[PDB]
Protein backbone atom coordinates (compact mmCIF):
# COMPACT_ATOMS: atom_id res chain seq x y z
CA UNK A 1 0.00 0.00 0.00
CA UNK A 2 2.58 2.50 1.22
CA UNK A 3 6.01 3.45 -0.08
CA UNK A 4 7.63 1.36 2.66
CA UNK A 5 5.64 -1.74 1.68
CA UNK A 6 6.77 -1.34 -1.95
CA UNK A 7 10.52 -1.35 -1.27
CA UNK A 8 12.61 -4.02 -2.97
CA UNK A 9 14.79 -6.42 -1.00
CA UNK A 10 17.89 -4.45 -1.96
CA UNK A 11 16.28 -1.22 -0.77
CA UNK A 12 15.26 -2.77 2.56
CA UNK A 13 18.75 -4.11 3.28
CA UNK A 14 20.37 -0.85 2.18
CA UNK A 15 18.08 1.17 4.45
CA UNK A 16 18.76 -1.10 7.42
CA UNK A 17 22.52 -0.97 6.90
CA UNK A 18 22.43 2.82 6.69
CA UNK A 19 20.37 3.01 9.92
CA UNK A 20 22.92 1.14 12.02
CA UNK A 21 23.48 2.91 15.38
CA UNK A 22 26.88 4.06 16.63
CA UNK A 23 29.01 1.93 18.91
CA UNK A 24 29.27 3.73 22.26
CA UNK A 25 32.00 3.60 24.90
CA UNK A 26 31.62 2.57 28.52
CA UNK A 27 33.14 4.33 31.54
CA UNK A 28 35.41 1.40 32.39
CA UNK A 29 38.47 2.25 34.50
CA UNK A 30 40.94 -0.55 35.42
CA UNK A 31 41.76 1.34 38.63
CA UNK A 32 38.28 0.81 40.08
CA UNK A 33 37.43 -2.16 42.32
CA UNK A 34 35.48 -4.38 39.91
CA UNK A 35 32.56 -4.82 42.29
CA UNK A 36 29.04 -6.02 41.56
CA UNK A 37 27.79 -2.43 41.83
CA UNK A 38 30.58 -1.08 39.62
CA UNK A 39 30.02 -3.60 36.85
CA UNK A 40 26.25 -3.17 36.93
CA UNK A 41 26.68 0.59 36.84
CA UNK A 42 28.80 0.30 33.71
CA UNK A 43 26.29 -1.98 32.00
CA UNK A 44 23.16 0.03 32.84
CA UNK A 45 24.73 3.39 32.05
CA UNK A 46 25.72 1.96 28.68
CA UNK A 47 22.25 0.49 28.09
CA UNK A 48 20.60 3.83 28.88
CA UNK A 49 22.76 5.69 26.36
CA UNK A 50 22.20 2.98 23.73
CA UNK A 51 18.42 3.22 24.14
CA UNK A 52 18.33 6.80 22.86
CA UNK A 53 20.15 5.70 19.70
CA UNK A 54 17.87 2.67 19.42
CA UNK A 55 14.86 5.00 19.21
CA UNK A 56 16.49 6.86 16.32
CA UNK A 57 17.33 3.58 14.62
CA UNK A 58 13.76 2.29 14.98
CA UNK A 59 12.37 5.35 13.20
CA UNK A 60 14.57 4.35 10.21
CA UNK A 61 13.20 0.80 10.04
CA UNK A 62 10.94 0.84 6.95
CA UNK A 63 7.33 1.47 7.85
CA UNK A 64 7.92 1.93 11.58
CA UNK A 65 6.96 5.61 11.65
CA UNK A 66 3.80 4.82 9.67
CA UNK A 67 2.54 3.15 12.86
CA UNK A 68 0.84 5.18 15.56
CA UNK A 69 3.00 6.52 18.37
CA UNK A 70 1.28 4.12 20.77
CA UNK A 71 2.17 1.20 18.50
CA UNK A 72 5.78 2.40 18.21
CA UNK A 73 5.98 2.69 22.00
CA UNK A 74 4.54 -0.80 22.43
CA UNK A 75 7.01 -2.42 20.04
CA UNK A 76 10.06 -0.74 21.58
CA UNK A 77 8.88 -1.54 25.10
CA UNK A 78 8.60 -5.20 24.12
CA UNK A 79 11.82 -5.50 22.11
CA UNK A 80 14.42 -3.18 23.65
CA UNK A 81 16.43 -5.73 25.64
CA UNK A 82 16.31 -8.28 22.81
CA UNK A 83 17.71 -5.55 20.56
CA UNK A 84 20.52 -4.63 22.98
CA UNK A 85 21.38 -8.32 23.30
CA UNK A 86 21.48 -9.19 19.61
CA UNK A 87 23.68 -6.13 19.12
CA UNK A 88 26.00 -7.35 21.89
CA UNK A 89 26.21 -10.84 20.40
CA UNK A 90 26.97 -9.35 16.98
CA UNK A 91 29.75 -7.11 18.35
CA UNK A 92 31.21 -10.14 20.16
CA UNK A 93 31.45 -12.53 17.20
CA UNK A 94 35.08 -11.58 16.60
CA UNK A 95 36.06 -12.24 20.26
CA UNK A 96 35.63 -15.91 21.18
CA UNK A 97 34.91 -16.27 24.88
CA UNK A 98 34.24 -12.56 25.42
CA UNK A 99 31.32 -10.14 25.29
CA UNK A 100 32.17 -6.79 23.68
CA UNK A 101 29.78 -4.54 25.57
CA UNK A 102 31.83 -1.62 24.25
CA UNK A 103 35.25 -1.27 22.60
CA UNK A 104 36.73 -0.53 26.05
CA UNK A 105 34.63 -3.13 27.91
CA UNK A 106 35.32 -6.71 26.77
CA UNK A 107 34.31 -9.17 29.50
CA UNK A 108 34.76 -12.93 29.81
CA UNK A 109 32.56 -15.27 31.84
CA UNK A 110 34.85 -15.15 34.87
CA UNK A 111 34.39 -11.38 34.98
CA UNK A 112 30.65 -11.97 34.65
CA UNK A 113 30.78 -13.87 37.94
CA UNK A 114 31.35 -10.49 39.62
CA UNK A 115 27.57 -9.92 39.56
CA UNK A 116 25.22 -12.38 41.25
CA UNK A 117 23.14 -14.22 38.66
CA UNK A 118 25.05 -12.77 35.71
CA UNK A 119 27.34 -15.64 34.70
CA UNK A 120 24.37 -17.77 33.61
CA UNK A 121 23.26 -14.94 31.30
CA UNK A 122 26.83 -14.43 30.05
CA UNK A 123 27.01 -18.11 29.14
CA UNK A 124 23.84 -17.89 27.08
CA UNK A 125 25.08 -14.75 25.32
CA UNK A 126 28.47 -16.37 24.71
CA UNK A 127 26.80 -19.47 23.27
CA UNK A 128 24.75 -17.30 20.92
CA UNK A 129 27.86 -15.43 19.72
CA UNK A 130 29.52 -18.79 19.08
CA UNK A 131 26.48 -19.82 17.01
CA UNK A 132 26.77 -16.62 14.95
CA UNK A 133 30.46 -17.41 14.43
CA UNK A 134 29.68 -20.99 13.38
CA UNK A 135 27.09 -19.70 10.89
CA UNK A 136 29.36 -16.91 9.62
CA UNK A 137 26.50 -14.49 10.13
CA UNK A 138 26.70 -11.48 7.82
CA UNK A 139 25.87 -7.88 8.63
CA UNK A 140 23.01 -7.94 6.10
CA UNK A 141 21.44 -10.89 7.95
CA UNK A 142 22.01 -9.30 11.36
CA UNK A 143 20.19 -6.08 10.48
CA UNK A 144 17.24 -8.04 9.07
CA UNK A 145 17.03 -10.02 12.30
CA UNK A 146 17.05 -6.85 14.41
CA UNK A 147 14.21 -5.39 12.38
CA UNK A 148 12.27 -8.64 12.75
CA UNK A 149 12.72 -8.50 16.55
CA UNK A 150 11.34 -4.95 16.64
CA UNK A 151 8.26 -5.84 14.60
CA UNK A 152 7.58 -9.34 15.97
CA UNK A 153 8.17 -9.26 19.69
CA UNK A 154 5.04 -7.29 20.63
CA UNK A 155 2.85 -8.30 17.69
CA UNK A 156 0.78 -10.97 19.48
CA UNK A 157 -0.22 -8.40 22.12
CA UNK A 158 -1.21 -5.97 19.35
CA UNK A 159 -4.90 -5.11 19.63
CA UNK A 160 -7.12 -5.24 16.54
CA UNK A 161 -10.51 -4.26 17.98
CA UNK A 162 -11.02 -1.50 15.38
CA UNK A 163 -10.75 -1.46 11.60
CA UNK A 164 -7.78 0.93 11.90
CA UNK A 165 -5.85 -1.02 14.55
CA UNK A 166 -6.49 -4.10 12.42
CA UNK A 167 -5.01 -2.19 9.49
CA UNK A 168 -1.88 -1.47 11.55
CA UNK A 169 -1.56 -5.14 12.57
CA UNK A 170 -1.84 -6.23 8.93
CA UNK A 171 0.85 -3.72 7.94
CA UNK A 172 3.22 -5.15 10.56
CA UNK A 173 2.65 -8.67 9.25
CA UNK A 174 3.21 -7.55 5.66
CA UNK A 175 6.47 -5.85 6.61
CA UNK A 176 7.62 -8.97 8.46
CA UNK A 177 7.05 -10.90 5.23
CA UNK A 178 9.06 -8.31 3.30
CA UNK A 179 12.02 -8.63 5.66
CA UNK A 180 11.86 -12.41 5.23
CA UNK A 181 11.92 -11.78 1.47
CA UNK A 182 14.99 -9.59 1.95
CA UNK A 183 16.87 -12.19 4.01
CA UNK A 184 16.14 -14.86 1.40
CA UNK A 185 17.17 -12.49 -1.41
CA UNK A 186 20.48 -11.84 0.34
CA UNK A 187 21.08 -15.56 0.85
CA UNK A 188 20.17 -16.30 -2.76
CA UNK A 189 22.54 -13.60 -4.04
CA UNK A 190 25.23 -15.21 -1.88
CA UNK A 191 24.94 -18.43 -3.90
CA UNK A 192 23.02 -20.70 -1.52
CA UNK A 193 20.76 -23.37 -2.98
CA UNK A 194 17.05 -23.23 -2.20
CA UNK A 195 17.48 -25.99 0.38
CA UNK A 196 20.36 -24.10 2.02
CA UNK A 197 18.38 -20.85 1.95
CA UNK A 198 15.41 -22.36 3.78
CA UNK A 199 17.67 -24.17 6.24
CA UNK A 200 19.57 -20.96 7.01
CA UNK A 201 16.40 -18.88 7.35
CA UNK A 202 15.18 -21.39 9.95
CA UNK A 203 18.53 -21.43 11.76
CA UNK A 204 18.48 -17.63 12.00
CA UNK A 205 14.90 -17.37 13.22
CA UNK A 206 15.42 -20.07 15.84
CA UNK A 207 18.15 -17.85 17.29
CA UNK A 208 15.42 -15.28 17.90
CA UNK A 209 13.74 -17.73 20.30
CA UNK A 210 16.98 -17.84 22.27
CA UNK A 211 17.26 -14.04 22.20
CA UNK A 212 13.72 -13.82 23.59
CA UNK A 213 14.68 -16.28 26.34
CA UNK A 214 17.78 -14.27 27.24
CA UNK A 215 15.80 -11.03 27.31
CA UNK A 216 13.24 -12.57 29.68
CA UNK A 217 16.03 -13.74 32.00
CA UNK A 218 17.83 -10.41 31.77
CA UNK A 219 14.67 -8.47 32.60
CA UNK A 220 14.18 -10.58 35.71
CA UNK A 221 17.80 -9.91 36.65
CA UNK A 222 17.50 -6.16 36.12
CA UNK A 223 14.35 -6.07 38.24
CA UNK A 224 16.25 -7.90 40.99
CA UNK A 225 19.13 -5.41 40.83
CA UNK A 226 16.57 -2.59 40.94
CA UNK A 227 14.81 -4.09 43.97
CA UNK A 228 18.03 -4.68 45.91
CA UNK A 229 19.20 -1.10 45.19
CA UNK A 230 22.42 -2.57 43.80
CA UNK A 231 22.54 0.23 41.21
CA UNK A 232 20.54 3.39 40.42
CA UNK A 233 18.71 3.22 37.10
CA UNK A 234 17.77 6.06 34.76
CA UNK A 235 14.16 7.18 34.49
CA UNK A 236 13.93 5.79 30.96
CA UNK A 237 15.38 2.43 31.97
CA UNK A 238 12.96 2.29 34.91
CA UNK A 239 10.00 2.88 32.58
CA UNK A 240 11.24 0.35 30.00
CA UNK A 241 11.66 -2.20 32.79
CA UNK A 242 8.22 -1.32 34.18
CA UNK A 243 6.55 -2.11 30.84
CA UNK A 244 7.48 -5.73 31.57
CA UNK A 245 5.79 -5.46 35.00
CA UNK B 1 1.34 10.25 26.27
CA UNK B 2 3.36 11.00 29.44
CA UNK B 3 5.97 8.24 29.02
CA UNK B 4 9.54 9.27 28.28
CA UNK B 5 9.57 6.87 25.34
CA UNK B 6 6.49 8.59 23.92
CA UNK B 7 8.28 11.93 24.16
CA UNK B 8 11.49 10.64 22.55
CA UNK B 9 9.68 9.08 19.59
CA UNK B 10 8.21 12.45 18.58
CA UNK B 11 11.70 13.96 18.10
CA UNK C 1 22.78 -42.37 11.58
CA UNK C 2 19.56 -43.96 10.31
CA UNK C 3 17.56 -40.98 11.58
CA UNK C 4 19.52 -38.48 9.47
CA UNK C 5 18.78 -40.54 6.33
CA UNK C 6 14.98 -40.41 6.64
CA UNK C 7 13.08 -38.59 3.91
CA UNK C 8 10.82 -35.61 4.58
CA UNK C 9 7.77 -37.85 4.13
CA UNK C 10 9.18 -40.37 6.61
CA UNK C 11 9.95 -37.63 9.16
CA UNK C 12 6.42 -36.23 9.03
CA UNK C 13 4.91 -39.73 9.19
CA UNK C 14 7.07 -40.63 12.20
CA UNK C 15 6.07 -37.45 14.01
CA UNK C 16 2.37 -37.91 13.26
CA UNK C 17 2.51 -41.52 14.54
CA UNK C 18 4.32 -40.40 17.71
CA UNK C 19 1.57 -37.97 18.73
CA UNK C 20 0.69 -38.38 22.42
CA UNK C 21 -2.83 -39.09 23.66
CA UNK C 22 -5.15 -36.35 24.85
CA UNK C 23 -5.56 -36.90 28.59
CA UNK C 24 -8.43 -36.00 30.90
CA UNK C 25 -8.12 -33.80 33.97
CA UNK C 26 -9.11 -34.87 37.48
CA UNK C 27 -11.80 -32.15 37.58
CA UNK C 28 -14.69 -32.93 39.91
CA UNK C 29 -17.47 -30.51 38.87
CA UNK C 30 -19.11 -30.93 42.27
CA UNK C 31 -16.41 -28.55 43.56
CA UNK C 32 -15.80 -24.86 42.74
CA UNK C 33 -12.49 -23.54 41.36
CA UNK C 34 -10.38 -22.11 44.13
CA UNK C 35 -6.87 -20.96 43.32
CA UNK C 36 -5.45 -24.07 44.99
CA UNK C 37 -7.87 -26.47 43.30
CA UNK C 38 -7.32 -25.01 39.83
CA UNK C 39 -3.54 -25.11 40.28
CA UNK C 40 -3.81 -28.69 41.51
CA UNK C 41 -5.79 -29.72 38.44
CA UNK C 42 -3.43 -28.06 35.99
CA UNK C 43 -0.24 -29.40 37.60
CA UNK C 44 -1.70 -32.90 38.00
CA UNK C 45 -2.55 -32.84 34.30
CA UNK C 46 0.92 -31.54 33.41
CA UNK C 47 2.57 -34.29 35.44
CA UNK C 48 0.65 -37.03 33.64
CA UNK C 49 1.28 -35.41 30.26
CA UNK C 50 5.02 -35.30 30.98
CA UNK C 51 5.20 -39.09 31.08
CA UNK C 52 3.66 -39.26 27.62
CA UNK C 53 5.91 -36.42 26.50
CA UNK C 54 8.98 -38.46 27.46
CA UNK C 55 7.55 -41.35 25.45
CA UNK C 56 6.93 -39.02 22.52
CA UNK C 57 10.43 -37.55 22.66
CA UNK C 58 11.97 -41.02 22.39
CA UNK C 59 10.11 -41.31 19.06
CA UNK C 60 11.39 -38.03 17.60
CA UNK C 61 13.94 -39.19 14.99
CA UNK C 62 17.47 -39.21 16.37
CA UNK C 63 16.53 -38.15 19.91
CA UNK C 64 17.53 -41.45 21.53
CA UNK C 65 20.87 -41.31 19.72
CA UNK C 66 21.83 -38.42 22.01
CA UNK C 67 23.47 -38.89 25.39
CA UNK C 68 20.99 -39.23 28.24
CA UNK C 69 22.41 -35.97 29.64
CA UNK C 70 21.49 -34.17 26.43
CA UNK C 71 18.03 -35.78 26.38
CA UNK C 72 17.49 -34.64 29.97
CA UNK C 73 18.68 -31.12 29.25
CA UNK C 74 16.58 -30.70 26.09
CA UNK C 75 13.40 -31.84 27.83
CA UNK C 76 14.17 -29.73 30.91
CA UNK C 77 14.48 -26.69 28.64
CA UNK C 78 11.43 -27.35 26.46
CA UNK C 79 8.79 -29.10 28.55
CA UNK C 80 6.51 -26.15 29.27
CA UNK C 81 6.82 -24.84 25.72
CA UNK C 82 5.77 -28.29 24.53
CA UNK C 83 2.79 -28.43 26.89
CA UNK C 84 1.77 -24.94 25.83
CA UNK C 85 2.01 -25.53 22.06
CA UNK C 86 -0.08 -28.67 22.50
CA UNK C 87 -2.66 -26.72 24.51
CA UNK C 88 -2.87 -24.04 21.82
CA UNK C 89 -3.29 -26.70 19.14
CA UNK C 90 -6.07 -28.46 21.10
CA UNK C 91 -7.80 -25.08 21.55
CA UNK C 92 -7.99 -24.03 17.88
CA UNK C 93 -11.55 -25.30 17.50
CA UNK C 94 -12.67 -23.37 20.62
CA UNK C 95 -12.28 -19.62 20.09
CA UNK C 96 -12.05 -17.82 23.42
CA UNK C 97 -11.31 -20.98 25.41
CA UNK C 98 -8.34 -23.15 26.36
CA UNK C 99 -8.92 -26.90 26.06
CA UNK C 100 -6.60 -28.09 28.81
CA UNK C 101 -8.46 -31.39 28.58
CA UNK C 102 -11.78 -32.41 27.04
CA UNK C 103 -13.34 -32.09 30.51
CA UNK C 104 -11.47 -28.86 31.38
CA UNK C 105 -12.28 -26.22 28.77
CA UNK C 106 -11.62 -22.86 30.41
CA UNK C 107 -12.23 -19.24 29.49
CA UNK C 108 -10.19 -16.28 30.71
CA UNK C 109 -12.68 -15.50 33.49
CA UNK C 110 -12.05 -18.96 34.93
CA UNK C 111 -8.33 -18.26 34.65
CA UNK C 112 -8.83 -15.40 37.10
CA UNK C 113 -9.34 -18.02 39.84
CA UNK C 114 -5.52 -18.13 40.12
CA UNK C 115 -3.49 -14.98 40.85
CA UNK C 116 -1.37 -13.94 37.87
CA UNK C 117 -2.87 -16.59 35.61
CA UNK C 118 -5.18 -14.52 33.41
CA UNK C 119 -2.22 -12.71 31.87
CA UNK C 120 -0.85 -16.08 30.70
CA UNK C 121 -4.31 -17.27 29.58
CA UNK C 122 -4.61 -14.18 27.37
CA UNK C 123 -1.27 -14.90 25.70
CA UNK C 124 -2.26 -18.52 25.05
CA UNK C 125 -5.65 -17.44 23.64
CA UNK C 126 -3.91 -14.96 21.34
CA UNK C 127 -1.64 -17.75 20.15
CA UNK C 128 -4.65 -19.96 19.42
CA UNK C 129 -6.10 -17.11 17.37
CA UNK C 130 -2.80 -16.84 15.49
CA UNK C 131 -2.97 -20.58 14.74
CA UNK C 132 -6.47 -20.07 13.37
CA UNK C 133 -5.42 -17.06 11.27
CA UNK C 134 -2.62 -19.15 9.75
CA UNK C 135 -4.79 -22.26 9.31
CA UNK C 136 -2.03 -24.26 10.99
CA UNK C 137 -1.99 -27.89 9.81
CA UNK C 138 -1.26 -30.93 11.96
CA UNK C 139 1.86 -31.72 9.91
CA UNK C 140 3.17 -28.22 10.62
CA UNK C 141 2.30 -28.46 14.33
CA UNK C 142 4.24 -31.72 14.83
CA UNK C 143 7.28 -30.27 13.06
CA UNK C 144 7.15 -27.20 15.32
CA UNK C 145 6.89 -29.31 18.47
CA UNK C 146 9.91 -31.38 17.41
CA UNK C 147 11.83 -28.19 16.64
CA UNK C 148 11.10 -26.87 20.16
CA UNK C 149 12.38 -30.11 21.67
CA UNK C 150 15.66 -29.97 19.73
CA UNK C 151 16.22 -26.19 19.79
CA UNK C 152 15.18 -24.71 23.12
CA UNK C 153 18.12 -26.06 25.12
CA UNK C 154 20.79 -26.13 22.44
CA UNK C 155 22.49 -22.77 23.41
CA UNK C 156 22.49 -22.84 27.22
CA UNK C 157 26.29 -22.69 27.57
CA UNK C 158 34.06 -27.29 25.12
CA UNK C 159 34.27 -31.07 25.44
CA UNK C 160 34.36 -32.98 22.16
CA UNK C 161 31.30 -35.00 23.17
CA UNK C 162 29.32 -31.77 23.58
CA UNK C 163 30.24 -30.85 20.00
CA UNK C 164 29.37 -34.29 18.61
CA UNK C 165 25.84 -34.25 20.05
CA UNK C 166 25.30 -30.60 19.11
CA UNK C 167 26.18 -31.35 15.49
CA UNK C 168 23.64 -34.19 15.45
CA UNK C 169 20.97 -31.85 16.80
CA UNK C 170 21.69 -29.19 14.17
CA UNK C 171 21.55 -31.75 11.35
CA UNK C 172 18.14 -33.00 12.48
CA UNK C 173 16.82 -29.45 12.87
CA UNK C 174 17.77 -28.92 9.23
CA UNK C 175 15.93 -32.12 8.28
CA UNK C 176 12.77 -30.84 9.97
CA UNK C 177 13.09 -27.57 8.05
CA UNK C 178 13.31 -29.68 4.89
CA UNK C 179 10.17 -31.56 5.95
CA UNK C 180 8.20 -28.38 6.68
CA UNK C 181 9.07 -26.92 3.27
CA UNK C 182 8.26 -30.22 1.58
CA UNK C 183 4.83 -30.31 3.22
CA UNK C 184 4.14 -26.71 2.17
CA UNK C 185 5.27 -27.37 -1.40
CA UNK C 186 3.18 -30.55 -1.56
CA UNK C 187 0.23 -28.48 -0.32
CA UNK C 188 0.59 -26.11 -3.27
CA UNK C 189 2.28 -23.06 -1.76
CA UNK C 190 4.39 -20.98 -4.11
CA UNK C 191 8.12 -20.76 -3.49
CA UNK C 192 7.73 -17.28 -1.99
CA UNK C 193 4.79 -18.40 0.17
CA UNK C 194 6.97 -21.25 1.42
CA UNK C 195 9.67 -19.05 2.91
CA UNK C 196 7.13 -16.53 4.16
CA UNK C 197 5.11 -19.19 5.95
CA UNK C 198 8.26 -20.87 7.29
CA UNK C 199 9.21 -17.56 8.92
CA UNK C 200 5.69 -16.92 10.25
CA UNK C 201 5.64 -20.35 11.89
CA UNK C 202 9.11 -20.06 13.41
CA UNK C 203 8.40 -16.61 14.83
CA UNK C 204 5.52 -18.26 16.76
CA UNK C 205 8.25 -20.12 18.63
CA UNK C 206 9.56 -16.81 20.02
CA UNK C 207 6.14 -16.14 21.54
CA UNK C 208 5.88 -19.71 22.85
CA UNK C 209 9.27 -19.26 24.53
CA UNK C 210 8.06 -16.02 26.09
CA UNK C 211 4.90 -17.70 27.41
CA UNK C 212 6.92 -20.59 28.84
CA UNK C 213 9.19 -18.19 30.70
CA UNK C 214 6.21 -16.32 32.13
CA UNK C 215 4.53 -19.61 33.02
CA UNK C 216 7.69 -20.89 34.72
CA UNK C 217 7.91 -17.73 36.82
CA UNK C 218 4.24 -18.18 37.71
CA UNK C 219 4.67 -21.82 38.69
CA UNK C 220 7.62 -20.89 40.90
CA UNK C 221 5.51 -18.18 42.54
CA UNK C 222 2.76 -20.71 43.28
CA UNK C 223 5.30 -23.15 44.71
CA UNK C 224 6.94 -20.41 46.78
CA UNK C 225 3.58 -19.54 48.34
CA UNK C 226 2.68 -23.18 49.15
CA UNK C 227 -0.39 -22.91 46.91
CA UNK C 228 -0.10 -26.39 45.40
CA UNK C 229 2.13 -29.40 46.04
CA UNK C 230 4.11 -30.43 42.98
CA UNK C 231 5.23 -33.93 42.09
CA UNK C 232 8.91 -34.70 42.47
CA UNK C 233 9.17 -34.72 38.67
CA UNK C 234 7.65 -31.25 38.34
CA UNK C 235 9.81 -29.92 41.18
CA UNK C 236 12.89 -31.11 39.27
CA UNK C 237 11.67 -29.86 35.87
CA UNK C 238 10.95 -26.48 37.47
CA UNK C 239 14.24 -26.43 39.39
CA UNK C 240 16.13 -26.87 36.11
CA UNK C 241 14.96 -23.32 35.33
CA UNK C 242 16.54 -21.95 38.53
CA UNK D 1 19.50 -39.65 40.20
CA UNK D 2 16.84 -37.40 38.75
CA UNK D 3 13.37 -38.61 37.88
CA UNK D 4 13.53 -37.45 34.28
CA UNK D 5 16.80 -39.32 33.74
CA UNK D 6 15.30 -42.50 35.18
CA UNK D 7 12.19 -42.22 32.99
CA UNK D 8 14.29 -41.69 29.88
CA UNK D 9 15.78 -45.15 30.48
CA UNK D 10 12.51 -47.07 30.20
CA UNK D 11 11.79 -48.36 26.71
CA UNK D 12 9.38 -47.02 24.04
C1 LIG E 1 20.02 -5.99 31.77
C2 LIG E 1 21.46 -6.28 32.20
C3 LIG E 1 22.26 -4.96 32.27
C4 LIG E 1 22.49 -4.39 30.82
C5 LIG E 1 23.16 -5.42 29.90
C6 LIG E 1 23.48 -4.85 28.51
C7 LIG E 1 23.99 -3.56 28.39
C8 LIG E 1 24.32 -3.02 27.15
C9 LIG E 1 24.13 -3.82 26.02
O1 LIG E 1 24.43 -3.32 24.77
C10 LIG E 1 23.63 -5.11 26.12
C11 LIG E 1 23.31 -5.63 27.37
C12 LIG E 1 22.77 -7.05 27.45
C13 LIG E 1 22.93 -7.63 28.84
C14 LIG E 1 22.28 -6.68 29.81
C15 LIG E 1 22.18 -7.26 31.25
C16 LIG E 1 21.44 -8.60 31.47
C17 LIG E 1 21.03 -8.55 32.97
C18 LIG E 1 21.47 -7.16 33.50
O2 LIG E 1 20.61 -6.64 34.46
C1 LIG F 1 2.57 -23.75 34.62
C2 LIG F 1 1.08 -23.48 34.84
C3 LIG F 1 0.43 -24.75 35.34
C4 LIG F 1 0.34 -25.82 34.20
C5 LIG F 1 -0.36 -25.28 32.93
C6 LIG F 1 -0.57 -26.32 31.82
C7 LIG F 1 -0.96 -27.63 32.15
C8 LIG F 1 -1.16 -28.61 31.16
C9 LIG F 1 -0.99 -28.26 29.84
O1 LIG F 1 -1.21 -29.20 28.86
C10 LIG F 1 -0.63 -26.96 29.49
C11 LIG F 1 -0.41 -26.00 30.49
C12 LIG F 1 -0.01 -24.61 30.06
C13 LIG F 1 -0.22 -23.58 31.15
C14 LIG F 1 0.42 -24.05 32.43
C15 LIG F 1 0.35 -23.00 33.56
C16 LIG F 1 0.99 -21.61 33.31
C17 LIG F 1 1.24 -21.05 34.75
C18 LIG F 1 0.88 -22.20 35.73
O2 LIG F 1 1.71 -22.20 36.83
CL1 LIG G 1 27.71 8.31 24.31
NA1 LIG H 1 25.04 9.34 23.01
Amino acid sequence: NSLALSLTADQIISALLEAEPPILYSEYDPSRPFSEAYMMGLLTNLADRELVHMINWAKKVPGFVDLSLHDQVHLLESAWLEILMIGLVWRSMDHPGKLLFAPDLLLDREQGKSVEGMVEIFDMLLATSERFREMKLQREEFVCLKAIILLNSGVYTFLSSTLKSLENKEKIHRMLDKITDALIWYMAKSGLSLQQQHQRLAQLLLILSHIRHMSNKGMEHLYSMKSKNVVPLSDLLLEMLDAHR
Amino acid sequence: KHKILHRLLQD
